[PDB]
This record gives C-alpha cells, structure tokens and sequence, in this order.
RNA sequence: UCUGAUCGUAUUGGGCCUCUAACCUCGGACCGUAUAUCCGGUUCAGGGACAGUGCCUGGUGGGUAGUUUAACUGGGGCGGUUGCCUCCUAAAAUGUAACGGAGGCGCCCAAAGGUUCCCUCAACCUGGACGGCAAUCAGGUGUUGAGUGUAAGUGCACAAGGGAGCUUGACUGCGAGACGGACAUGUCGAGCAGGGACGAAAGUCGGGACUAGUGAUCCGGCACCUCUGAGUGGAAGGGG
RNA sequence: AAAACACAGGUCCGUGCGAAGUCGCAAGACGAUGUAUACGGACUGACGCCUGCCCGGUAGCGAAAUUCCUUGUCGGGUAAGUUCCGACCUGCACGAAUGGCGUAACGACUUCUCAACUGUCUCAACCAUAGACUCGGCGAAAUUGCACUACGAGUAAAGAUGCUCGUUACGCGCGGCAGGACGAAAAGACCCCGGGACCUUCACUACAACUUGGUAUUGGUGC
RNA sequence: AAGUCCAAGAGUGCGGCAGUGAGACGGCGGGGGAUAAGCUCCGUGCGUCGAGAGGGAAACAGCCCAGAUCGCCGGCUAAG
RNA sequence: CUGUGGGUAGGGGUGAAAGGCCAAUCAAACUCCGUGAUAGCUGGUUCUCCCCGAAAUGCAUUUAGGUGCAGCGUCGCAUG
RNA sequence: UGGGGUGAUGGCGUGCCUUUUGAAGAAUGAGCCUGCGAGUCAGGGACAUGUCGCGAGGUUAACCCGGGUGGGGUAGCCGCAGCGAAAGCGAGUCUGAAUAGGGCGUAUCCACACAAGAGUGUGUGGUGUAGUGGUGUGUUCUGGACCCGAAGCGGAGUGA
RNA sequence: CUGCUGUGAAUCUGCCGGGACCACCCGGUAAGCCUGAAUACUUCCCAGUGACCGAUAGCGGAUUAGUACCGUGAGGGAAU
RNA sequence: UAUAUAGGCGUCUGGGGGGAACGCGGGGAAGUGAAACAUCUCAGUACCCGUAGGAAGAGAAAACAAAAUGUGAUUCCGUG
C-alpha cells in the first residue's frame, strides 16, 4: 500500500529548491477592507514553515 | 447569584525591550508602551503605536530632556 | 448598512481601486475623492460605485 | 424591407358539453371445466375519448429511520460565562490562575484623516437691565493647574487639547533594513512612482493621542490582467 | 393484582361497499360470506342528578352535593383518637351547564372503630418432631496474595491483626454469637463523565404514505 | 572581568525517538474562603516527594540532615 | 379451565395494555455472518544490566481524565 | 582461611502488581502449580541512522530464460535546477509602467579586488557539489496493527 | 458510457468522437448485427516441498469428530 | 359464436437438483472512519438474487492520439 499523500497538505504547502517548505498566510482571503495596505503586504508572499509544524507538514507532504 | 465580572484583555508585553547600554540594529524596537513615558531621543523614532524603535545603530541610553525620559541611541565606535 | 463598504473607482482608468467606509447618512452622495490610479501611475479623480 | 393595418387555408396547446374505440368494473351470462366465488377468454351491462398506473413535479409527512442536542463548572443541574480591549489582583522586567475585583466592547469620524499656521482659560472682585449656581463679556493671577470622539499610561500653555487654510498624505501604489510577539498579531527607518500641505525657510511630515471597534480555511462571487485555453486557423470552458 | 386494564352503557368521528380501517410492493386477504339498527377508530366507563328573566341579551348565572378547606371554633369518637363524622365555617370563587357529585351490590383494594378471640404483647415457660449436636459411611461450596492473623491509645490513603509505644496473651481443638476482617456475592443500579439503546417532538435530514405536466390518451361536431 | 579547568555532563541550532500535559505538601508573596480547611487558584534558578533509599522527626510521601556504584565485624561527622 | 392439531416472527407478532409475553433472555428474541465492530475508557503487555533521565506547565481544542504544538528527557554539529 | 544445616535469643523490617499527589494499605488483580497468553507481518510505502556501485549516476517493475538463490529485461523511478500561477529565462527567476527599489534559488569553503561599517555585500578567480539501489534498526502510513472487553448496529435465517 | 420517462433524426454534402461551436481539421463508421483460442480459481486426484505445528500446538477434529454433548431450532461444539 | 384461437389429447427431445473457489449480470447494508454526524467513507464490501464455463464479455476499434512517415482486431501484468 503505497503512502497516500495528504491532499490539504500538498495543496497548501510547497518546497523550494534547498528543501524549505513555504506557506501561504491567513487572514489575507476576505475582510480586507479594513486591513491596512501594510498589514495585506505582510501577510501576502510565502513563508517558511515554523521549525514546530515542520515535521508534521514534512509528514503530511511526503504520507 | 453570580460574579459581574471575569473578563480581561491580552497582556500586550509592553515595557523596555533594549535597556541601556544594549547594543541595537537600526529599525530595532527599543520600547513598547502606551503613549510616551518615553519620549524619542536622539536616532530613536516613535511608532504608530508608540513603539519606541532606533534610527541609527548603537548603545540604547536613557536620558532625561524637559523632565521627560527619553531613549537615545548612541553611535558606537567602529572597531 | 449604516457605513457601508463602498468601493473608490477611477475616473479614467475606471477601476475599482479602493475600498473604504463612509457613512451613507452624512455623505449620501457618492464620495468623489482624489486617489491614485496604479493604472494611470498618477493621482485621478476617484468616485464611489 | 420598412411607416406596415387588414382578413383567409392547414396546424395548433387549453377550457364546457359530448357519443366510443383505448383503459377500467369483485356487475350479469357463457365457455375452458366433470370438478372451480381462482384465473383467462367471449359477450352483455356500466364507467364510457370521463377516472387510471409509470416518468417528472411542488406540498403535507415522528408513520418510519439515521442522527444531533457544546464546554467551563469547588459533583452535576439551575444560574452565569465563552471572542477582543483597559485596569487591579500580578509579589517595581515580561508573563501569571480562580464562577477574583471593576469596566468597556462588536463602533464612530470625509473633514474627529494629512499637512501648515495660530492659540490660551479652570474663579474672586468691579460689574456687566433682564443675564444669580450662567451668556456677549472685560481686566489681574490662579503657573501649567484647568478642562480636553468613548475606562490606564500619555499629551499642555514646549500643547496629542482648541481654532483656521489647503483643497483632498483622504500617504496612496511598488516597500532592503531591522525588529517586538507560537500561527495569528504588531512597529517603523528608508528607496521609487504619484501626488497633499508648508514654502521664503528647510526640504520636512506613511488614517485617527495610542491599545478594543473583529472571524481562519473552504466554497463561492464581482472588477481588472502581458496567465490558461484538453488537436487547433481559433475561440469558448480555469487561474493571478 | 391494585384505585391500574377490561367491561356492559354513552358520545364523537370515519365508512354507500372487493366500504372505511388494517396485513401486503402488488395480487389478494380480514373487515364480512357483514351493508349506517353495520363495521372501524377515538374517548368515556353501570345507574341517577346536574337550564339561571330573555338561554328576544352581556353572555352562561350567582342554586346545589364542593371539598384544596390548611376551618381554624366547637364538639362526636380515646384517658391520651388517627381514618373519619357532624353543625358553624370560610366571598366577586371556583371546581364540575357534562365532568363533577351521589350510588344498592360487589372487592384477597387502601384506611379506621367496634364485639369476640387470642403467646402479637406484659413475658415468657414447657412438650414433640426436622435440623443443629455425637458416632459410622459418602462427601461439596462460595472464598482464598500471604500468615505461629490480639487489645488499647496513636500514626498512616485521614476508620490498622500486619506500622509506633505500651497492655494482654501457654499450644491445639470443639459447640455457639455475629462486633470487625471497610466480610462474600454482582468491574455501584445512585451521582458524574464517554458511548449506546429505545421513546417524544413546532430539533435536523431523509424516506413510506397525496396534488400538478405531459405517457398510456383520444374523434369530431353543439361550443 | 574572572570562576567553574581529565569541562557543568552546561547553553544554542538541526534531526533523535519519546512521555508529560490528574500533581502533593512545606517555606515565602498573594487572590477566593471566615484573611477556616490536609481547601482552592496563582507566583517563587524556592525545597522536597513524585521518581529518593539512608539517619532523625515514637510510628509518620512532601519537615530536618543527607542524594544509595559494590564490599568491609575500620574511622569522622550531619540532623538529632 | 383444559387436551390435541393448527395460525400470527422481530421494528415484527400477540397484548382485557404490565413495555407484558414471544423457549429460564425482551424499551426490539435468538443463531450465524459483516467481525478480530468500535470504545479519547478499564485491564494486561513476559529476560538482564550500563549511561542519561523527565512532566504533571503554556497555548489551542465539541476541549477539560483526550490530543497537537511548545516547555521539560534522550546521538552526531558549532563551542571551547 | 576451611566447607552444609536447624534456629533459642537480639536488632531492623508496612506483601507483589496496577493505578495514583499519595497504598502495607480496609483501592484494583491474583487460591496454587504447569502449559498457553500481548508492538507482529505485507508493501521498490514515508521519515531518520553502517555497506555495492558511481563519479553524476544509481536502479530496474512486469516480463523472458535457468530444475535455485543465476543471467537478461531502460518501461519507469530518484538524482541531474531554479524561479514563477502560468508565459519566460538560466543562475537566475518572480513581484514589479519605473537599468527604481525585495523573496525563492545559484552545495560548500578559500584567496584578490571594489564598495561597507546598516554587520556585510558585489565581482574575480580557485576545491568542484552526491545522490541512488539493496539490506542495516527506530518511528510512521493503509490493513485487526501490541493484546483483551462492551452495551449495541446491520444482513440472512431459526424459533408460537 | 449507461437505466427509466418523454420527444425523436438518412444513406456519406450522412452520422459519431476528440471533455461547446464556423469549422482548419483529424479519427471512426453506432444503433439489425453476431461471433475465436491465448488470463483468474481448486471441491477433487497425483507427485512433491518447508530456517511450518508437533498433541493446551497444528484443522474444530492425530483418538467415536462435526462425533459426544448443548440447544425446540438455526446453530454451538469438545476432551482423549 | 365465426369455429378461421385459448385449451384438450398422443408422441418425442430437454429442464428441475448439488457443487469449495474463480466468472458475468443485478439488488445491496451497517458496525466503522470522518475523534460528533447526515454528504462522504465503510463499499459496491458483507450478504442476497439470476446464471454459467472450464475458465468467464468484447471483438476484428461512433478507438486513441495530436498535427507524427503516429498506434491500430482483446484481455491481463508493470509503470505512468
């Protein structure tokens, strides 16, 4: 029985070129009226994976 | 028969973050707190929020101008 | 209601660049406020929608 | 082919009334059949273009079924609470619990945002018809009192408070550096475009005195895009 | 085992007949080889009573049998008397124009008072039998971490044979008692938490049980 | 600045493979309670027990002394 | 009241109705199968020694006796 | 120096397990003995830790042949690159109307220059980067998944 | 591609598919069609094999074994 | 009745049923997972029904592909 992927995992979740796994942020889909330009600005891009949700998101991407 | 009461806000982790003599970066928080008990000094800039932050990298010192405490940032020699 | 989400459009570039409150009571008419246009890369004339 | 009525041939989908031929009748007779309240067939009688059972479709539907019906909690229930902000508890960094002590919320402001400039009374006297605990007011000092979009720490006659002009920092769109706080949240230097003020004078000032005024993801919209386009000369069918 | 169910009587509703209603997907069946004086369902539960100016008006009656009655007051019943029985009681009342009151008979129904009777008791004594007990034969059981398993006052998971300090106690039985071994028994039924089940419903969502369109199905004319 | 010097078995980062997320009492600073509880809830580079034997507290997890590598017909002490 | 022979079968039957009875079992009988149902809950989990050695906290949680992350335990890096 | 028992008497001494803050506990389990009774296996599964082969390569799956465990089998897989949502280059790329300003990547490490003290960059040269297939053990994935235990749910039947 | 219900296409200038359509096109010729061998499994029989079990194991069954026994029955079901 | 039919009668050839697995067609759960639960999952599984054959349909492309000198009757295996 091949590992299964997690699919919410593999649809929000991706690895650049040395291995870092990079997120999108919340709080960045809706309600942007009243976030500041700043605000939207820290929240858009992608960002790496903190050290604590790593290893469950490495489990969750690779099984 | 009940209490009224048992709400409270977040602790927002105020106070002096960089005290004196600690060498910082420019840009760097000196200071969180709620309006100015510290005031900017020299290369020190106040936030939004009046976050206290450095302009210029040095040593945070604190000083007093009008009878109000300031936080400055002193220029530190190169090595 | 009461202030309402209303969304700033261009003049020009006619595109919907910003979004703010206004109070509909107060300022009932659509508020016609200077705003930059990224599009025209200069400030125009925006109007609420 | 319009400014373009007007009538006529077939078709045409409904409604009233109809007769029969579909269909129906546990109404009769006969027959298969010697046995037969089955069944089927024939015929008559009656429904008789009337009603019907499939497919589709609304509605009612504890008749039946699968389920849900939170937690905290000085047991549980009852009551109360649940998120955010402020204070005290909190033991002078930060943080710190209780169904501990108090409150706020979750809005509001296009002029209460930006900039530039300027200010100036909290209470006694003389008084100021009416107009004393108050007027429009005038002086002095009260020395920084006093009061001041909404509770603590701040801001004052170095004004974050009070007035005025601009015409829209209503400073927005692209934002190294640093940082403070698990995600989330929060701070700003600074560079560029475009502007706003102040201009002589400088070149200076990134929503609101600051912390609440909010809700992840999913899924869907709506505008724009130099993206995609399930063979494409190509488009329609998803993304940013 | 009852005050509950049923019951005979009553009222309402449905059903015009392969009725309704039920068992079935259907056919079919029961209903019923019955036909509104009959069947089904619902609810009451013999039998008797329960209308006041107009039932043209305020409008449901104001009497009575109506006992929550705590009604106290008083008595009857006991020496002290519960159940209960009476008058006085209780005010817009209050609960029944048909759901409340009566009701002979009946009752292993609930409650009480009598007479009689008695070992129920004052208050127990004695007799017999079956056990128990003794002997012979056969011969289990639940339980069991252990063991040459005391008491006191303490201490300890806060109630100790096992620990402390003392007190007592020669070893082993037999017949008895049942205070403890938080004795045995049943992984507490109570309470809480998690799950389940079944039940209810104007919780959610479904499904079984009926109308619309056109299929089956469709001809003209009087229209 | 040094000190800890055959390092603390130190701190940090990254991968270990976890369990733990019921704590208890005692001392100090407090809340609730009646400034009761062996109460309850916090703070404490506070301790101990948890997970800790040994000695003293008569017995007596949390107090006091003291952290058991093993033996010994040895010695000195801790609290008592 | 009874004998004999029959009929009604499980979300069903039967019930003068007690959730009563339906093979000593009934608020949905029993047998087999799905099936080794599932259980954040109890219980159990078996040889040794050497080194190290916790936690009972924070945040979140249809969460509060569960769990995720962090805090705290366990080899190689850098560090002296 | 020795070498086994039996234990008057004295000192000390509160079963084991589970579960707990804490049990000798009057909390759980065990009457006793013997035997049995619980982290196992599958898969090019996933994540981490010695070996073959490289030299940028490792490997084969099905399958074919072999009387075996051997030989073939390149399909594919993983490395070989990245940035982007995609179109685009290449150690570059994306965001950017704005040779204006940043993220992700160009293993790593040396030296020499030019910019810098906002703490380090930009070039230039030099070493040339190490993944992969078996089997290593520990975790984990889908399976009952360390073992035992419900009440109950469903299907088909058996019972008056 | 396909079930049911309704409505319903000509003859190659047709029709269908390429995950709409002019079509640049390409592929193929359904419904009237029908029809082949070459891969799964083992009740049974034969010959074998095992870093499988070895009498509480291995099949429930080395022995009366689906027997005794239990149950009305389906069914459960040994010990030796 | 119209017989020009259903039925009746003779004869002949076949079917009934069983079988462990595998096949095809059809009906089709719930434990369970989603840490609740209804979509979904469980799972087209268990079970059931009808039917075979030694094996079981299609089948000789209304096929795929993508501008290629493309593959070319059908099924199973590995990859993708």
């Amino acid at each position: 029985p091949k590992a299964k992927t997690h699919s919410g995992a593999s649809k929000r979740f991706r690895r650049t070129g040395t291995g870092k796994i990079v997120r999108q942020k919340a709080n960045r889909r809706h309600l942007l009226e009243h976030k500041p330009t700043k605000r939207t600005r820290r929240l858009d891009g992608r960002t790496t994976v903190s050290a604590a949700d790593n290893s469950r998101i490495n489990k969750l991407l690779n099984g | 028969s009940s209490s009224r009461n048992g709400r409270d806000s977040a602790a927002q982790r105020l106070g002096v973050k960089r005290f004196g003599g600690q060498v910082v970066k420019a840009g760097e928080i000196l200071v969180r707190q709620r309006g100015t008990h510290f005031h900017p000094g020299v290369n020190v800039g106040r936030g939004g929020d009046d976050t206290l932050f450095a302009l210029a990298p040095g040593a945070v010192e604190f000083g007093a101008k009008r009878g109000r405490k300031t936080v400055n940032i002193v220029p530190v020699a190169r090595p | 209601d009461v202030r309402p989400k209303i969304t700033l459009a261009c003049e020009v570039c006619k595109h919907r660049n910003y979004i703010t409150k206004k109070n509909r009571r107060n300022d009932p008419d659509r508020l016609e406020i200077k705003k930059f246009c990224p599009n025209c890369g200069t400030h125009q004339p925006h109007k609420e929608s």
